[PDB]
């Protein structure tokens, strides 16, 4: 079963999919292919929680009926610059304006 | 051109609304005029008597947004094999993002106020060009 | 194989090339990053979500769910979808 994701760090957002049975580490390989940083220099998060490499996306709560194509789940991403990992930071999207008087 | 064939051969059909919309079934009668029938709420179904060669299409009762039936525009009841009805499976199409946007805008703004929206003229025209059954009958023809 | 769509406010959205080629406008802007000076991120993220949605449910027997659009973003999204022809 496919799960649909936004892997997010700072102002970077990756839209991809993975299998419910796939591992956190395997997700990091996907990130490696895209952002050119190896898994050891990556941390993945669900909200505030640090994810473990060996756990499946299913165990970590990304299921096919919550991580949907039209409304995918967010996975936090943080990089290690050299010695220590940065703190998890996700820039929010811009805000929509006031609804026009007619709406 | 698009009319039901007056076959007089009964065909039982299950209208199954697997959409989130209130569905209006439309029978194209023998002179090509669209005849509306009672509506189906979301997720409901009805066993109905129709006829072989009859033409049906299905819309959103409120907005007339187009729907699919067994993956296509038109449903034509076929021969019943071994006392089993024909399944007519009514679903949402994959609307373009543009048309979907237009549906939501139409649903929030009264037609009298489209001109007050701050958008290029051509979108104002696209909003006023509502989904219409006669239009699609000409398109299908 | 991926492409980068950048919103007016700097957000960088990374999607599969074939998902982005949905849009004829983007196909043209590529023939591999694209900067959208009129599309804020709260709209472009929705555009990307639609790509995923279209690719998943185009020619599919599994029942199709409604693609959701908040009233707050509908106008802006309409403008973008019109420009992108998707
Ligand atoms: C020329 C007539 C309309 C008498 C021929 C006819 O009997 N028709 C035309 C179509 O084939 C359907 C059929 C008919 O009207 N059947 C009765 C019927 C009643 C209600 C309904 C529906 C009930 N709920 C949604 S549709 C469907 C069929």
């Amino acid at each position: 079963m496919d799960v649909f994701l936004m892997i997010r760090r700072h102002k970077t957002t990756i839209f991809t999919d993975a299998k419910e049975s796939s591992t956190v580490f395997e997700l990091k390989r996907i990130v490696e292919g895209i952002l050119k940083r190896p898994p050891d220099e990556q941390r993945l998060y669900k909200d505030d929680q640090l994810l473990d490499d060996g756990k499946t996306l299913g165990e970590c709560g990304f299921t096919s009926q919550t991580a949907r194509p039209q409304a995918p789940a967010t996975v936090g991403l943080a990089f290690r610059a050299d010695d220590t990992f940065e703190a998890l930071c996700i820039e929010p999207f811009s805000s929509p304006p006031e609804l026009p008087d007619v709406m | 051109v698009l009319r039901s064939v007056n076959s007089r051969e009964p065909s039982q059909v299950i209208f199954c609304n697997r959409s989130p919309r209130v569905v209006l079934p439309v029978w194209l009668n023998f002179d090509g005029e669209p005849q509306p029938y009672p509506t189906l709420p979301p997720g409901t179904g009805r066993r109905i008597h129709s006829y072989r060669g009859h033409l049906w299409l299905f819309r959103d009762a409120g907005t007339h947004d187009g729907l699919l039936v067994n993956q296509t525009e038109l449903f034509v009841p076929s021969l019943n094999v071994d006392g089993q009805p024909i399944f007519a499976n009514i679903t949402l199409p994959v609307y373009t993002l543009k048309e979907r946007c237009l549906q939501v805008v139409r649903s929030l703004v009264k037609p009298e106020n489209y001109r007050r929206l701050d958008i290029v003229r051509s979108l104002y025209e696209d909003l006023e060009d509502h989904p219409n059954v006669q239009k699609d009958l000409e398109r299908l023809t | 194989m991926y492409v980068k769509l950048i919103s007016s406010d700097g957000h960088e959205f990374i999607v599969k090339r074939e998902h982005a080629l949905t849009s004829g406008t983007i196909k043209a802007m590529l023939s591999n990053e694209v900067n959208f000076r009129e599309i804020p991120s709260h709209v472009l993220s929705k555009v990307c979500m639609y790509f995923t949605y279209k690719v998943r449910y185009t020619n599919s027997s599994t029942e199709i769910p409604e693609f959701p659009i908040a009233p707050e973003i509908a106008l802006e999204l309409l403008m973008a979808a019109n420009f992108l022809d998707c």
